[PDB]
Order: structure tokens, then sequence, then C-alpha cells
RNA sequence: AAUGUAGGUAAGGGAAGUCGGCAAGCCGGAUCCGUAACUUCGGGAUAAGGAUUGGCUCUAAGGGCUGGGUCGGUCGCGGCC
RNA sequence: UACCUGGUUGAUCCUGCCAGUAGCAUAUGCUUGUCUCAAAGAUUAAGCCAUGCAUGUCUAAGUACGCACGGCCGGUACAGUGAAACUGCGAAUGGCUCAUUAAAUCAGUUAUGGUUCCUUUGGUCGCUCGCCACUUGGAUAACUGUGGUAAUUCUAGAGCUAAUACAUGCCGACGGGCGCUGACCCCCUUCGCGGGGGGGAUGCGUGCAUUUAUCAGUGGUGACUCUAGAUAACCUCGGGCCGAUCGCACGCCCCCCGUGGCGGCGACGACCCAUUCGAACGUCUGCCCUAUCAACUUUCGAUGGUAGUCGCCGUGCCUACCAUGGUGACCACGGGUGACGGGGAAUCAGGGUUCGAUUCCGGAGAGGGAGCCUGAGAAACGGCUACCACAUCCAAGGAAGGCAGCA
RNA sequence: UAGCGUAUAUUAAAGUUGCUGCAGUUAAAAAGCUCGUAGUUGGAUCUUGGGAGCGGGCGUCCCCGCCCUCUCGGCGGGGCCCGAAGCGUUUACUUUGAAAAAAUUAGAGUGUUCAAAGCAGGCCCGAGCCGCCUGGAUACCGCAGCUAGGAAUAAUGGAAUAGGA
RNA sequence: CGCCGGGCAGCUUCCGGGAAACCAAAGUCUUUGGGUUCCGGGGGGAGUAUGGUUGCAAAGCUGAAACUUAAAGGAAUUGACGG
RNA sequence: CGUCGCUACUACCGAUUGGAUGGUUUAGUGAGGCCCUCGGAUCGGCCCCGCCGGGGUGCCCUGGCGGAGCGCUG
């Protein structure tokens, strides 16, 4: 089948190599997983040594870590916005190891209010009062308020992440390899990497 | 081949097994175990060619299946079990104990030991790693691993494993001036004292060893088993005290023995 | 030039860049920490590798490669490839029948880190074996010595 | 209607018709490959031979114009150093 | 034993070849009394094969309601011997041959800090707080019966019956501890505020394996982005572990009592770690003849970079975007080989020249190619699928092939 | 001589492939001549002599002793000592050591009835030996790779716009 | 009339070599190694066939095999013969 | 010594857009396996629930025919 051998290639000098054996099993290849976005679909394949590999054919959720805030949440992937290897992968919305995607910012927002007690992503407020009124006040005691206003001082978020939270979608880079582990873990883009990828997307379109 | 080999040709067997050429085509092919097949002594040839307790493989199979052969304090029924270096072979029905030690010519000799000495065993630690929950471990020259060792024990030192418990009672550091034994190569079977250790980063360390008679040799670090605290061995040495003597002073010893016996 | 000359973002995987810019940190300017390691065997990591900005995943000092195996030497022949050069090793092959030698050579493609900038044709490079970096590359330049130069007229 | 003049089509065969492939038919544009003998070395050569070609939705590449100021130390919300 | 002799001339010194001479290694001819070893369809045809055999396997310790035998000791789940069959393991070793193969195989050296690993051996298996457990559900073999085809180690329908097969799934440890969240309370500088700490009800996660991201720096390397810690979370319905298993003698506690709780020796089993057998791809150096083969490689990967895909893993292995490289008179590239490579064999002053199909190691192949299931391990051929060439039976509807295994 | 002849491949003879080790006026043979790149080969020169008791006997022989530096000398503060760091170049070379499968080759031992072989075997036994002593060596294994001594020979470099120690 | 150096040579010599003719190089060679280039391997077929390449052409360079043959050759000696 | 004539043998050139047998390949067609996206011949569970039933007491603990809930599912 698909072979991963080295003896089908030309020599470094450019000469043609002649195979001294037919294709062996251990030097095989398998078709690409081509992980798309959709309801979960994972196929188990048996690999060398009897071990197991997960072809994620379709994925919709993944575990992404903020990093700066050390907040790691299982969120939902919306779509793929950029891919360094191929633009066709972006067009087909294929999830690969290094493609950057749009993920839901809802769990990170909720953790931000539950940990810092600051609005994030809200425009004018007074829209979810039966829940956010509890979290703004908490009618808490002196020691708890001392902890919270101790944590208020370093509650600064970059304007880029703030705009993304206003839009409701963060953009994050995958780190795992779907089609090998069957999942789409990753990390939220922030800082100079975020600026670089934003400029790349803007140059691509707009 | 399409998989692992499970045959061993008679002429391709290890030289120290002392097998001949005309008995047959195949060799015991020892099963997998604590020691590599190159430096192991399978029980079939130990009980057929060394002790002559059995004349054939079927007879040694009967001896093993009657559950008299005890290796390291445990009954082993495998006909081709790889014994290996300094594992105690205990036979209680006839009441003798064997310690498997190389002779001066790099071959496993028939060394008989007392039961109170057979109760223990020396091991050479091969690696030390910390595992989960921060638990130190210790893997010896056998396949034997143990937990919670003395933190002073480092790599390629010697430990005193007493049988029936598997625990450590004492240990010898790998230090200059300690009695050792060469477990591979040309100098196999030579007892001497660690005199020097030169280390080559990215390669094999070379240790220089002098015996009792003053003959100095050297070998790679992986071939050294520390056997004594300074100069007293912790075990009983075989005949010749592991002193390799040349053919010139072997021939006249043979002549003197013949003259005495005649 | 700038280090972001690729479609992807070039960074060292070990260093975390986004260390929570807050009021206690006077921004700016806080220099980005660099990842480097000593490779052992007596080789010293160059100061350019210490305080450079280049990103090279195949650099022996600032990359994910471990030097193990054979340490050998060669003479630089061409520098026409990206981040890698070809070197020539000259040796004498013994021919028993005539009791004489035979002048032979082999060309090796080795990876050259950006930490070595003053590299010219004819310089003597000590290289060390690593894992296969490409189809024909298995060695990294660890040390560079000039060929009776160190001065330009 | 015949016969004609001009234009088409025709199963199966494929020049057996005829002085003779006359006439008709086949091929044909462009792109990508690939091209022999011979030769006055220029050619032969579009040799020969092969593949592709629509519609729709996109993606990349190939350019041109301006402006890049560190500022009220100030008055010709503007100007000279 | 570092060796020569005849032949050009009328005759002589030479050059020079022819011929002689000795060994071994194939065949052949003639001859052949004894005895000990011993090669043996390699050379041509890796050409074609009738027939027969060459891989099967059960201990007390997975499943016996076959009468196929049999102790019954006779009112009892199962005495025992056990066919068949399910399950498990093996069948990837061995054996044969040398067609392919010219930096390829292979030899020595070194690495895998770039990988997988059945089995053996040794660790680990109450670390996890979460109306069956004195034991859960269904099916299927073997077996009875009804058949079909000319045929096969072909099988269908119907009816039963098991599990260490296939599934499902608790209790116990288990009291809690730890980390967040914190109702509120208390001791507090007390003072009109701030207070510095103690407790804490209610909630959320806790173990190993996996996949991410982050922090710090118990042991180890020459050198980890090592190992081990800590935090945030994930943990894939063709979805990890956290035992619904089997024998051997049988014994201890009885307060509560009187039917329960306990116990030893094993076997099987496991996620993971280590070890063993290895395997796979790599590093350096080394191969015969040929220039009437001097320039090759590169659209269709050639050399390198970046990011991925795939693979057990490192890598143009493949894809996308870039760069224009890479190899050669130190013989590239191409061609030939009556080339498997090596350990070795013949010959023997020294140096060499030839031979290694051939019993040991490594490789490759099973008529030629190609593609796969299973399994730890096969691109297996005494496994399957298809095509080509041969070729068997046929009732012409189909069915079955692979001796470069032993004969 | 129970073997011998013949054919063929190959080896020695063949110093008729010549590295050792052939020839090239006339026997076969040096290009018509010169330049010239790869290749091959390249002049001389840098430490010699003087010392002490062991000493191929100062026995004016000479086993031979030689009359690198700096760092905790492991017997923050002793002379009772010898370990951590580097080499005032890099190599070739030479010697040593390691690691180099077995069989085969050479070769040790062993009366296979001798030998080719094989890896065995031998001592007593008065009969009770309710058994004793051994062997299964060693050498070679090219080239390449590793280690430690030596520094003649050969290559290679250090300070010249001093950008030197 | 001499001396020196580089040349064209000559005479002579038991330096030595060589099969000898002869050669102060054709010597310093079994007492075999200063460095290096080209090139021969019995006589024919044959410098032929074919391929390549150069040339306007004539031709030049590179360059086989089948087959055939026991000698072909070199230097010297004696004789015979010589328009 | 060479031409010419006769007889053998060996090669060479040569129209025949000669012939045969191998090998490597372009292009076209393309079996089969594997992967993906569908597909759904069948086989089971829940909702059974036209009903007799029912016991802590028309309010079922269910011991079965039976329609089929004409759905949810594997
Ligand atoms: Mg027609
Ligand atoms: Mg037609
Ligand atoms: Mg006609
Ligand atoms: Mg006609
Ligand atoms: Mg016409
Ligand atoms: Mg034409
Ligand atoms: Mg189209
Ligand atoms: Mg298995
Ligand atoms: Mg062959
Ligand atoms: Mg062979
Ligand atoms: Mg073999
Ligand atoms: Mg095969
Ligand atoms: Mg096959
Ligand atoms: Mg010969
Ligand atoms: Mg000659
Ligand atoms: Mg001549
Ligand atoms: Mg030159
Ligand atoms: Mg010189
Ligand atoms: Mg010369
Ligand atoms: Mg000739």
């Amino acid at each position: 089948g698909i072979s991963r051998d080295n003896w089908h290639k030309r020599r470094k000098t450019g000469g043609k190599r002649k195979p001294y054996h037919k294709k062996r099993k251990y030097e095989l290849g398998r078709p690409a997983a081509n992980t798309k976005i959709g309801p979960r679909r994972i196929h188990t394949v048996r690999v060398r040594g009897g071990n197991k590999k997960y072809r994620a054919l379709r994925l919709d959720v993944g575990n992404f870590s903020w990093g700066s805030e050390c907040c790691t949440r299982k969120t939902r992937i919306i779509d793929v916005v950029y891919n360094a290897s191929n633009n066709e992968l972006v067009r087909t919305k294929t999830l690969v190891k290094n493609c950057i995607v749009l993920i839901d910012s809802t769990p990170y927002r909720q953790w931000y209010e539950s940990h810092y007690a600051l609005p994030l992503g809200r425009k004018k407020g007074a829209k979810l009062t039966p829940e956010e009124e509890e979290i703004l006040n908490k009618k808490r005691s002196k020691k708890i308020q001392k902890k919270y206003d101790e944590r208020k001082k370093n509650a600064k978020i970059s304007s880029l992440l703030e705009e993304q939270f206003q839009q409701g979608k963060l953009l994050a880079c995958i780190a795992s390899r779907p089609g090998q582990c069957g999942r789409a873990d990753g990390y939220v883009l922030e800082g100079k990497e975020l600026e670089f990828y934003l400029r790349k997307i803007k140059a691509r379109k707009g | 081949a399409r998989g692992p080999k499970k045959h061993l040709k008679r002429v391709a067997a290890p030289k120290h097994w002392m097998l001949d050429k005309l008995t047959g085509v195949f060799a015991p092919r020892p099963s997998t175990g604590p020691h590599k097949l190159r430096e192991c002594l399978p029980l079939i040839i130990f009980l057929r060619n060394r002790l002559k307790y059995a004349l054939t493989g079927d007879e040694v199979k009967k001896i093993c299946m009657q559950r008299f052969i005890k290796i390291d304090g445990k009954v082993r029924t495998d006909i081709t079990y790889p014994a290996g270096f300094m594992d105690v072979i205990s036979i209680d029905k006839t009441g003798e104990n064997f310690r498997l030690i190389y002779d001066t010519k790099g071959r496993f000799a028939v060394h008989r030991i007392t039961p109170e000495e057979a109760k223990y065993k020396l091991c050479k630690v091969r690696k030390i790693f910390v595992g989960t929950k921060g638990i130190p471990h210790l893997v010896t020259h056998d396949a034997r691993t143990i937990r919670y060792p003395d933190p002073l024990i480092k790599v390629n030192d010697t430990i005193q494993i007493d049988l029936e418990t598997g625990k450590i009672t004492d240990f010898i550091k790998f230090d200059t001036g300690n009695l050792c034994m060469v477990t591979g190569g040309a100098n196999l079977g030579r007892i001497g004292v660690i005199t020097n250790r030169e280390r080559h980063p990215g390669s094999f360390d070379v240790v220089h060893v002098k015996d009792a008679n003053g003959n100095s040799f050297a070998t790679r670090l992986s071939n050294i088993f520390v056997i004594g605290k300074g100069n007293k061995p912790w075990i009983s040495l075989p005949r010749g005290k592991g002193i390799r003597l040349t053919i010139a002073e072997e021939r006249d010893k043979r002549l003197a023995a013949k003259q005495s016996s005649g | 030039a700038d280090i972001q000359t690729e479609r992807a973002y070039q960074k060292q995987p070990t260093i975390f860049q986004n260390k929570k810019r807050v009021l206690l940190g006077e921004t700016g300017k806080e220099k980005l920490p660099r990842y480097y390691k000593n490779i052992g065997l007596g080789f010293k990591t160059p100061k350019e590798a210490i305080e450079g900005t280049y990103i090279d995943k195949k650099c022996p000092f600032t990359g994910n490669v471990s030097i193990r195996g054979r340490i050998l030497s060669g003479v630089v022949t061409k520098m026409k490839m990206q981040r890698t050069i070809v070197i020539r090793r000259d040796y004498l092959h013994y021919i028993r029948k005539y009791n004489r030698f035979e002048k032979r050579h082999k060309n090796m493609s080795v990876h050259l880190s950006p930490c070595f900038r003053d590299v010219q044709i004819g310089d003597i490079v000590t290289v060390g074996e690593c894992r296969p970096l490409s189809k024909t590359v298995r060695f990294n330049v660890l040390k560079v010595t000039k060929a009776a130069g160190t001065k330009k007229q």
C-alpha cells in the first residue's frame, strides 16, 4: 500500500536505486485522517505492536488553555481561520496540528468573572441580572473582599483579547495532532504570536 | 526473518558452554530471563554437562519437573532457564548448593558453597530511577528491580540481596581500591582490585585493575562487578582465586601434578 | 533581518512568551528570555547562541537536537543551502597489494546554526552526529576554526 | 416525377472501384509533454506520437500614487529657526 | 623444496611464445579386495510436477449432561477415564534455494537522549472517596433431526447447552486527607475605622495511563524539552487499568452465640515500569569489470528551509509554500556480471592470483507481479484476494491449485 | 598403485602483468615538439651536551633517575600528600590495552588399536571406591573506529598594517 | 698560453652495463626503491570492422573480435652467392 | 611478392521503412484490496399497556395471549 520507505527515492548523488526487497509491512503508510469540524466521529485503528490510534474524522470541541491566566477549559471550535501549510486546509476547514481556529470564549469569560469579579465581553450590563447581580456583590465579608481587591490590581487584559472577548470568539492554536490522538487540544493565542497571526489574516483578506 | 528466533545452532552457541560438535545440530537456546543468552548457563547443560546428574535432555527434564532444582531460592521447572552470574543453584534432596562464578578461563565453574553463604547473593546495580509518587527504584544486573533503596547507593555499585526476602542488607560502593571481578571480554574471570578509572564522556569508561600477583589489566566499566570491600571478598572465590596464569606456568603445574600422582 | 520570515510563528517551544504583563512589570522594556543548553563533550556554547534572536529548531544549542555518536571534522566547501552547508573530508585509503595509499574524499551535508556567522570556504568545522535532520543530513556544526585568517586586508 | 446542378447522411467491410485514392473523407486552435533518419549543422520540425480543454465557486502571483517626524522653546487653533 | 625442460638456426647467444611439469575441482573412461570418515540436481531449467508425508497442542489447576467406558453406594450439581467441540497458544521458528541485488546486501564500529516489543524474570494490582455482589445478561459450538450439490477440509434451516469466549456491572477498602470555593463564628492593635490570625457549615475536583498548557527545580547523564514534583483541565461508545476466573490439602474464632467472619499453597490474569529475546531505521570505513558510459539529478522530489500529514519513531516518507540546490577525472551517472555478502577454500619463499550456489551469521524469494486479514511479530504464500502464464476435476452449472520442504 | 588415464576451469611454474619485481636504440615498445590543470613528488634549518645510587657490570657497560601548569592535596587555614581543570596546535606514524561469534587456520594436552579425526579422558578398586583427579588452552583476525606511552620522520599552524604574549 | 661555466661533438679506457652490435651512458639493477609522464606483452587478422569525434575533402584521433599460426623476430659466426 | 582462376572456412557491408526473443518505460484501459462518505436486507432493547391481572392495599408487586408505541433506539 502507501509506503514510507527510503529506498524508492533517488540517491544523494542523483542515481536511481534498485529495491532489494518488496514492500514490507512495517514501512507502511495510511490515508490522512483529514479532521473536519462537526459532530464527534473517531475511528480506532490498530498500529504496530497492537497499540491503538484514534483517527478524529470530525471534531467540534477541544481543550484549550489560556496560558497567561492558567485557565484550561473544554470549549467549542467554530472554524479554521489560518493554516501555515496550505490555504486549501483553511477552505475545507481541516483541523491539523498547527492550524489556528476560532473557539468559544464563554468558559474563559465565566472563569474571569468568577475569579476576578470584573466584567469581560459585556457592552453595557443589566442583561443577565438574576445571575450577575450575585457575582458582582456576593455580599461578602471583609477578608473575602480583601482577597478580591488584592486580585483586582493585576486584572489587566490585552486590548486584542478584550476585542476578541467582545466578539465572543477567541482565536487559538491547536497543539495536539488529530488523527493520531483523536483530540484537538490547544492554547489561546496571545501576545506577539497573536499580533503576527492577526496581521497574517488581515493581509490575507481585508 | 519474519519474527523472533527460537532456535540455536550447536556451533553458534556461546563458547563458554563447552559444547562439542558431534552430539547434534542444535544448542539449548535458553529462554528469556534475568541474563542475556551470551553469558548465561542454562540448567540443561549445567545438570548434564557440568554435573553429569542427567545423561539426556529428557532426564534433566524429569529432574526439573520433580521440583528439586531451586534457583535464587525459587523452584524453576524451565529446562532452559538462563541461570547467569552468581545465582545460587540449590538442590535440597542431595543437599548441596552451587554458586555460578566464572573460572580463571572465563567459564562458569562448578563452585560449591555452604548453605549459610548460599542464603545471600551479590548484585550489581544497573540503573537507579525515581518513579511515581517520588519513589526511588533500583534495577540490578539481573532483571530484578527493588524499591526504597539506600540513597547512598549509586549506579554500578554492589548490593547484598538475601534470598527469600529480596531486600538489601549491605552494599559496596564502586571506589578505587575495592575488590572486583571482570564479567566480560578477554579478562573475564579475573579477580583484582580497582586501581584506576579513566572516564571518556560520550563513550565507555575504562577501569584499570591489578590482581594479587601484580598483573595489571584493564576493561570497560560495564564488565566490572565489585565483589569485596577493599580486598576481602564478600563471597567464596573459586579455585585459583581468579588469578589468570599463563600457559608457561600452567604446563609445569600440570607436570608437577602428574609427577605427584604417578 | 527579522526572525518572522515564515508563514508560521517562529518561537522556541520551551520559553513561554506571554508572562502576564502587569503593573509590577515595567513595560517596556523586558527582554525576551532565551533558551540554550550546553551540549557537553567540552564544547562551549557560543555567545551568539546565548544572546541571539534567531530561531533554529536544529541548532545544537538553541534547538531540539542532541549530539551523540561520532565527533569528526571537515573543511567547508559550499554554503549555498539554507541553514546547512556541505563539507569535504579528506582521508587516505590503504591498498595492501602495493603497500601504498589512495587519496579519497567524501562530501557531507551538515547543518550550520545561525550562531556561526563568520564562516567562509576552507574553514575547519568540527561536527557531531545527531538524529537525521533531512534526507542527507545527520551532523551539526559544533565548532568553527578559521583557515589561517582572523584578519582581512 | 425522372434526369441534373449544389449540399448532407449511410449498417458491415475499408480502395476490393479506377489508368491513377480522381472526388470525398481523416487531421486541424491553444496548453503541457515528446520528437527519428538524414543534413550544406542552418534545418528536417507543427516530424512522428500522447494528454488536456466546459460551467461555477474560490486561492495565489505578476503594479501605480501619496504620506513616514522628536516637539506651542509659541501667534505668521496657524507660520520662520 | 625460493627448481625448471623440449621447440625458430648450418651452428651460437637472445627476445618470445607454444608445449611439457605439479596441485585442486567438475565430468568422463578403465579398474576395484578390507575398513574409518564423508560430499552429493549449485552450474543448464528460481523449469514443470502425479502420490504420500512434512504443525500441531491439555495439566490437579478455562468449558464434559457424547455412554464412549466406568466407581455409584441408592438418593447425590459435578467420582473418575475421556471422544468431539469452544477457548488459549503455536503455526512469522525450522527447512529449501541463490533468481533479484554493485554503497544496495554484507563485515567491523557506533547510536536510537529518534522507536516498538509476544514470552520469561522482577516490580505494581484496598493509593481513586464515587432491591445481584453469597456471583449479572444474551448467543453459539459440540450434540439430535431435516436436507442441497456431480464434486470440496462446502454448508443451510430447526431445537438445545457452557466459559478464563463474548458482554454488563457493583460492594469493600472508606475513617478521612489534600487543593479551590467559601455560610458564618471566634481570638485579636482594639478605638471611632482599618485589623493579624484561627476555625469552619454548603459546594467542586482528587489515583495510575492519555492529550494539552503553565510553575518550580528528589534523583541521573558529557549533554534533555530526562525522571520525579505542582497547577489548570481533558480522557475518544469500533471508548485504558481499577480481577463476576480455576485447583490443593483443609483448619481458627466464637462473646455477638449456632451461621457467619476468617485464614495457607498455588494457577490464570492484567494498565504501566524494568529486564530478556529481539526487530527497525541510522553513523564511519570498505566491493569486481567497463569511458566504443563524461557529465548526471531536478515538471513526475532532485538538494535544503518552514509548517504540517503519515508512520512505532528521526527523515521529502508525503503535501503546501519557498530557496536553487545536490553528485562528479579522488571516475559521478550509465552499462555488464557466467555477482547473494561475509566467516572462509585452492595455490603456497615473501608479495600475490583465483574460488566462496554449498551445512555458521546476515539478506532475499516461494511460478511472475500486486494488495491485504489475523497477530507482539508476515506484505506470510504447507494464509487469503485479484490479474498473467501453466494446469486438475466436471453431470459443463461450477470447484480446487503452487515440492527454490522430505522422498 | 586400489588406483590410473583423458577433457575443462583455476593456481604455481609466470621476474610471460612485474608493489616486492619486467621491459621500451636495434627483438613489441618514448607521444613530432612545447605549455599546462587535476594527480603524484618536493632543498636545508628550531633540545645538544652536561647529571646521582640503584645501574643491557661511577663500576667513565649503564635495568636506568630524567639533573607541564595550577586546584579542595582527603593521610578558609599543617610538612603527616597525591585528586578536580586545561594542554604552550591538528594530524599521519609507532608500541600497548580494550572490544572484536563459533567452526575453519596455526597450535597445547590427550595411544581413535596408528592416522584423518574427536574433545575427550586418567588414578586406584585390596569389592565396597557406600569415588577421586583433570581438560574442553593459546595464537592470528586486514582496513576502519576507541584508549594510553614516544616524538625521530612527514604534513600543518602561532607575533608583520601587530588586530602579539 | 692557461683557468672557470653552459653547449655541439670527438678520441681513448677491464668504471660498469648489455644477447651482442655497442653505450661514459644504453653505467651507478637479484648488492633490484631519487621524483615523475607515456607506453609494450608471440606472429598474423589489423591499425582492419563497427561506434564516436575532428575535417571542405583527402583523411586524423580512439579502436575490436571471429579466425589462423609454431614460430615470426634481434645481434653476431662460418660458409655460399653478388649484373 | 602481388593480381587473376579453382576449393573450403571465418568474419564484414548490404535494399529488405528485415525477423525473433528479452529488459525498461510513456499513454490509454484497468481487476482486486484498503480508507472515507453514504447505504440500510435483517437481528435485539425501551416506550409493553386492546386485557385479563392486581398488593404494599378504580390506586398493578406481575405470573402470559395479544395487538403493536406504528416512536425512541443499538
Ligand atoms: Mg459506410
Ligand atoms: Mg462503419
Ligand atoms: Mg485495384
Ligand atoms: Mg478492377
Ligand atoms: Mg484530392
Ligand atoms: Mg518528414
Ligand atoms: Mg474544470
Ligand atoms: Mg498473542
Ligand atoms: Mg545471480
Ligand atoms: Mg555464500
Ligand atoms: Mg542461510
Ligand atoms: Mg518472504
Ligand atoms: Mg506472498
Ligand atoms: Mg598457473
Ligand atoms: Mg618480458
Ligand atoms: Mg622495434
Ligand atoms: Mg599540476
Ligand atoms: Mg624536508
Ligand atoms: Mg621521475
Ligand atoms: Mg601481439
